[PDB]
């Protein structure tokens, strides 16, 4: 008999314009159903162009507008090339294995393949829950065996929105 | 603690080579994602001596290091 997961999770894929697809692949409820998907998915390190894998609990959409994310945030580590695949694996094994210890605060994880770097992130539900964000931080270090003095960033989703006075740099 | 928990090792011991591909991945939209022959977890394949150097000293990208 299969070993259930505390939550059902859903894989999503997206390929940016070189147009966020964010089409969902499938959903799984056990460790065995997970390996059936992941074993037949290309490693993020081998993806060409600007692609993303999203692994979120069933019911949470990989977007800040979702009810579980609009008040949330994500820890972010920007990696050199050649490491995302193993980190991505360790990250999701910890998430699915309930190794983070923050109740229902986790929402999902993302690995984003880019030109000269890769970004992996883990999202949580409420950004003001410092107890939760700090605990997720330390767990990230341990599960990914980050060397000392690694750079990480926590961003609140609301602060990533572009709006008048906060449009960022733009052409003229 | 959560009701259902699995350490890293237990998660791996539950991997089983299975040539069956889920239908969801045979979708045409995921051609670039489809891996026909099953791949074992990267945790079981040893790191290359280059993979070791990076993971032990600095993993951050040039881009982020430029913002310090």
């Amino acid at each position: 008999a299969e070993h259930p997961l505390q939550y059902n999770y859903t894989f999503w894929y997206s390929r940016r314009t070189p147009e966020q697809n964010i089409k969902q692949i499938g959903t799984f409820a056990s460790v065995e159903q997970f390996w059936r998907f992941y074993s037949h998915m290309v490693r993020p390190g081998d993806l060409t162009g600007h692609s993303d894998f999203h692994l979120f609990k069933e019911g949470i959409k990989p977007m800040w507008e979702d009810d579980a994310n609009k008040n949330g945030g994500k820890w972010i580590i920007r990696l050199r090339k050649g490491l995302a695949s193993r980190c991505w694996e360790n990250l999701i094994l910890a998430m699915l294995g309930e190794q983070f210890m923050v109740g229902e605060e986790i929402c999902g994880a993302v690995v984003s393949v880019r030109f000269q770097e890769d970004i992996i992130s883990i999202w949580n539900k409420t950004a003001s829950d410092q107890a939760t964000t700090a605990r997720i931080r330390d767990t990230l270090r341990r599960v990914l065996n980050l060397p000392p003095n690694t750079i990480m960033e926590y961003k609140t989703h609301t602060d990533s929105i572009k709006m008048p006075g906060r449009l960022g740099p733009q052409r003229l | 603690l959560a009701d259902y928990r699995y350490g890293r090792e237990e998660m791996l011991a539950l991997y089983v080579k299975e040539n069956k591909v889920p239908e969801e991945l045979q979708d045409k939209e995921f051609a670039a994602v489809l891996q026909d022959e099953p791949l074992q977890p990267l945790a079981l394949e040893p790191l290359t001596e280059e993979e070791q150097r990076n993971f032990s000293l600095s993993v951050n990208s040039v881009a982020v290091l430029r913002l310090m």
